[PDB]
């Protein structure tokens, strides 16, 4: 009686596995109309020819574990991610910018993925640079973005009012932290098409792209806590284990070598094979 | 049975002869919006027949010694149709897609395509310097309605090889067994609304694999059109225009 | 960059050794894959250059056994056993790695 | 208080533990999650998808002409097209898709594997190809009528174009540990030649090559067993 | 596989020379071309280099402004050369061959003189 | 399956995930064919 046309599921199943799937026997088949081979690679889908459809095979009962490969268990190994150099003796302390994107080992497996989710959790190993570690204190702060950063050896920043703050010798075992998931997304996203403002854009050189705001995360500052200036060289390597992850959207993996911290360039003027080269395509070793 | 297909969006049917199938992308339709996710408090206006219809771009040429082709979306609906006055207009944004390749031949030709979609598709600069440093330029980051060409197809200006683009989304376009290829895309983003005109999600890409040999005396001109339509589309936030 | 190749005349005799080498040089082995590139090339007056070793020590096909070459770090040598009759143009180092690809000067041979 | 004594493994900072570490927030509240589709949950579902071999690597082609094997009609029949390795994690036509980039970081494979062949020729072309395979133990395969002994399937051009071989798991171990060398060939795994069955016969005014591609992917028992770090790498600075 | 440059004609002050050469025996458009001038008893330099598909030049910095490459598809290279002339400039300019996807070598073949 | 800190995020690992669901990146076609048929039929 009134206007009628206002009043007018997925695919996926998950199924638990613990073990490899078995493996039931078959026979020989003399038979016309169901053929199992012969697929349609154009339709997209992969194949699924199991071997029961090919081959004669026996029923082999299997026992092998599927447990250490799930991404919890393969991410959670702690790699090198940042390194910060400390001369005393001429400014005093030392900044580091918060980006994992410096060393490839790290890099390399993180963009597998393109919206990740984790717990970091750090550790802090620090050496003189000639394996000497006497025992100083030390201080490593962490400027959230908008707090000033601290601009001399004794300014009024380096009093932790708010921010946090780890005091450590150089004679114990090294420090470790437990940082939360901090973004104002839902997820870390590695690859951000798009220019982060609004207005106009030039022809030449945008150095504006693909800047993701959703992973400024601040500052790493570090002092020697002294009155007196001391006279010694550090290093310390900031090291960081992922935990509790959690990704989606896979994508293939680089293999063009790395140019700069920022940006994924590379370098056309020579660009590297995947493959090897052979003698000629009819042998094969 | 199973080859001929009709599919029908808005007021707007495509009707196919010699198709293959319809590949859905990571298995989920296109769906609305539900109340656990919005964190927008104005209503969305979301319109249903003047915005969910095919578009037709305009059909590149495919010749002996081609490279490739490459689409931004919603980069390349920005200017035509009502959807192209309803992304200037407003703020946010929220869709999907579903993509449509036409390209038929004869029976005496070969060669065979590649039709896939990247999300997050970020294009590099080609310089071998560490600091200034070459970049892209606007053109280039956001093609337009024509869409740019490749420069190194095999590296896919990313430095990712193509022989293990299939983990994406894609059809392929065989010239002896099917014509045409049809991916349904959708919603995939972190937030949940987005921004219209800077964050563009995903791209189209068309590479000529197999190239095109033909023997003498047949049709040299071989074209390739798209044919894209948004599906479920919901806007909000209105403000003044902004190009 | 730049090269210097050490010697702009050697003066070997037949049946002799020759090390011709460029000590001037910058780090030389970037292009980030590894592999340090400096190619070697002789030159016979009267034609073309033509190819020799051409990583630090992998010999080109064709290439006699007798031309050895090594080094590392910013020291590059070649080394050849029986310097014969056809042995006898001028030798070139060509580097790859950085953008404005550098030749070095060269070096003589007369007996 | 309690009294308790210290053991070795005092002080030590071992990587690969999962133990606790005190927070620096407290009282922290994430930003709650939304629906996102295509998630993983293992790396096991990025195994079994096809991508593209690159079986001609060879001195002369260079490009997207890599990815393609090419055929054409032979003056007799017997010949040869093509023969490469089953090593996932050494040099050659693997190196190129996602089992060769994963069992790169792990040891220690299993399970069957496939390989996927598509072909791209004209409409009005036929043929028949053979496809055979072996399991080592002597050298690569000379005529036909030897290569006929291993797994083979015999696979015929029409309106389908493709036949998928299940390269099954023959093995003495549980394992094979995935590097090559001269002590390591004691675990190898064969060849995978593709003969020409009868001929590549073609009709007037057609074009006279066709090319086929090869696929590859992993079967549904595929396992892998120790993370170790890859080789694949290269650095020499800090990317400034 | 050869290289067959032009021939050599002598050119005064202001003018172009457009010296060509021409790849036979192989597939063209999967090759760079180098350009390499040889200075009279002196050392070697380099030019420049031009991708046999997609263009994608790319000079030195030296010679900026002159020298602008052109490129042919039916199997023929630039053939071009400085707009300004010098008096110095009577070399001897060869062209090369580099293939694409890198073998770890460079400059495998070598053409003719002018 | 203990943690000394009253927040949720300085804990262990949690416990194993165990579930897998290869059809969303094998085979997401519409038409769903089975083993033993011609697939473009
Ligand atoms: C005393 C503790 C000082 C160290 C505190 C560090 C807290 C910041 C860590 C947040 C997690 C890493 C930041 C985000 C990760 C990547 O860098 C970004 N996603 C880059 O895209």
């Amino acid at each position: 009686d009134p206007v009628e046309d206002i009043i007018h599921r997925a695919i996926s199943s998950a199924t638990n596995v613990e073990s490899a799937a078995n493996t039931t026997p078959s026979s020989h088949r003399l038979e016309t109309g169901r053929v199992p081979a012969l697929q349609a690679a154009e339709t997209g889908a992969t194949s699924n020819a199991t071997d029961e459809n090919m081959i004669e095979t026996r029923c082999v009962v299997n026992r092998n574990g599927v447990l250490e490969t799930t991404i919890n268990h393969f991410f959670s190994r702690s790699g090198l991610v940042g390194v910060v150099n400390l001369t005393d003796g001429t400014t005093g302390y030392a900044t580091w910018d918060i980006d994992i994107m410096g060393f490839v080992q790290l890099r390399r497996k993180c963009e597998m993925f393109t919206y990740m989710r984790f717990n970091a959790e750090f550790t802090f190993v620090t050496t003189t640079e000639n394996g000497g570690a006497r025992p100083y204190m030390l201080q490593y702060m962490y400027v959230p973005p908008g707090a000033p950063k601290p601009t001399g050896r004794d300014a009024f920043q380096w009093q932790t009012a708010t921010n946090p703050s780890v005091f450590v010798k150089l004679t114990d075992p090294p420090a470790q932290v437990s940082v939360p998931f901090m973004s104002p997304a839902s997820a870390y996203q590695w690859f951000y098409d798009g220019y982060p403002t609004f207005g106009q854009h030039p022809e030449t050189s945008n150095t504006t792209y693909g800047l993701c705001p959703n992973n400024m995360m601040g500052t790493f500052a570090v002092r020697v806590v002294s009155r007196e200036a001391s006279q010694l060289k550090l290093q310390t390597r900031v090291y960081m284990k992922l935990k509790h992850v959690r990704a989606w959207v896979p994508r293939p993996i680089r293999s063009q070598p790395y140019l700069l911290k920022n940006f994924p360039n590379y370098d056309s003027s020579k660009i590297t094979n995947s493959a090897r080269d052979r003698s000629s395509i009819k042998q094969a070793n | 049975s199973d080859r001929v297909a009709q599919l029908t969006v808005g007021n707007s049917s495509i009707t196919t002869q010699e198709a293959a199938n319809i590949v859905l992308a990571y298995g989920e339709w296109p769906e609305y919006c539900p109340d656990t996710d919005a964190t927008a408090v104005d209503k969305p206006t979301r319109p249903d027949v003047s915005v969910n219809r095919f578009y037709t771009l305009d059909s590149k040429m495919w010749q002996e010694n081609s490279t490739g082709w490459y689409w931004k979306f919603p980069d390349v609906l920005n200017k035509t149709g009502v959807f192209g006055q309803n992304a200037q207009f407003h703020y946010l944004y929220r869709s999907g897609f579903c993509l449509h390749v036409q390209c038929n031949a004869s029976k005496f030709h070969q060669g065979a395509l590649l039709v896939a979609v990247i999300p997050e598709f970020v294009i590099a600069g080609r310089g071998s310097n560490t600091k200034e440093a070459p970049h892209p330029g606007f053109t280039t980051t956001f093609p337009g309605t024509t869409g740019a060409t490749f420069y190194d197809p095999y590296v896919l200006d990313s430095g990712v090889p193509l022989s293990q683009a299939l983990i994406y989304p894609h059809q392929w376009i065989n010239l002896r067994t099917n014509n045409c290829a049809t991916v349904i895309v959708p919603y995939i983003n972190a937030v949940p609304f987005d921004s219209a005109i800077n964050h563009s999600n995903f791209g189209l890409i068309v590479i000529p694999v197999s190239p095109l040999k033909y023997s003498s005396g047949a049709t040299t001109a071989i074209p390739i059109t798209i044919t894209i339509a948004p599906l479920n589309s919901e806007f909000g936030g209105l403000r003044q225009a902004v190009s | 960059d730049v090269l210097m190749t050490q010697t702009p005349l050697s003066l070997p005799v037949s049946l002799g050794h020759q090390a011709s080498i460029s000590c001037r040089s910058s780090q030389s082995i970037v292009h980030s894959n590894g592999n340090t590139y400096l190619e070697w090339y002789l030159q016979k007056p009267g034609q073309s250059p033509k190819l020799l070793i051409y990583t630090v020590s992998n010999r080109f096909s064709g290439v006699p056994d007798r031309f050895s070459g090594s080094g590392s770090g910013t020291d590059f040598t070649l080394r050849i056993t029986s310097v014969e009759a056809e042995d006898l143009g001028v030798y070139y180092c060509f580097q790859g790695s950085h953008i404005p690809y550098t030749f070095g000067g060269g070096t003589k041979l007369e007996i | 208080g309690i009294p308790a004594e210290l053991r070795p493994g005092t002080n030590q900072f071992l990587t690969t533990d999962d133990g606790t570490a005190a927070p620096i927030l407290p009282g922290f509240t994430p930003t709650p999650t939304i629906h996102i589709p295509g998630e993983v949950h293992s790396l096991l579902e990025l195994c079994r998808v096809e991508t593209i071999l690159e079986v001609n690597n060879t001195t002369e082609a260079t490009g997207l002409t890599r990815l393609l094997i090419p055929v054409s009609s032979q003056n007799k029949a017997d010949e040869l097209c093509a023969a490469f390795m089953v090593d996932p994690g050494r040099i050659g036509p693997w190196q190129s898709t996602l089992v060769g980039q994963i069992c790169r970081y792990y040891t220690q494979w299993s399970g069957s594997l496939k390989v996927t062949f598509m072909f791209t020729g004209s409409f009005m072309a036929t043929g028949k190809m053979l496809v055979a395979y072996s399991p080592p133990g002597s050298a690569q395969p000379a005529n036909r009528e030897t290569a006929m002994l291993g797994t083979h399937v015999i696979w015929d051009f029409g309106l389908q174009s493709s036949v998928s071989l299940v390269i099954p798991w023959i093995s003495n171990t549980h394992f094979r540990t995935a590097k090559t060398g001269g002590n390591y060939d004691y675990y190898t795994a064969g060849v995978v030649t593709l003969w020409y069955q009868t001929n590549y016969v073609v009709p007037p005014e057609t074009p006279g090559e066709a090319y086929i591609i090869a696929m590859g992917a992993a079967q549904d028992n595929f396992t892998l067993k120790i993370c170790k770090d890859t080789d694949e790498v290269t650095q020499q600075a800090v990317l400034q | 596989v050869q290289l067959q440059q032009s021939g050599p004609d002598l050119v005064k002050t202001g003018a172009s020379v457009r010296v060509s050469c021409r790849a036979s025996g192989y597939s063209f458009t999967s090759y760079y071309i180098h350009w390499v001038r040889l200075n009279h008893g002196k050392s070697l330099e380099w030019i420049g280099y031009i991708n046999c598909y997609n263009g994608d030049i790319t000079y030195n910095q030296k010679f900026k402004g002159k020298a602008s490459f052109t490129l042919d598809t039916s199997s023929s290279t630039a053939y071009m050369e400085f707009n300004r002339l010098t008096s110095e400039d009577s070399a001897v300019y060869y062209c090369t061959r580099e293939r694409y996807g890198t073998p770890h070598y460079h400059f495998d073949v070598w053409g003719a003189g002018p | 399956n203990i943690n000394y800190y009253k927040d949720s995020y300085a804990a262990s690992a949690t416990r194993q995930d165990f579930t897998q669901d290869p059809k969303k990146f094998t085979q997401p076609v519409l038409d769903s064919i089975r083993e033993l048929s011609a697939p473009l039929n």
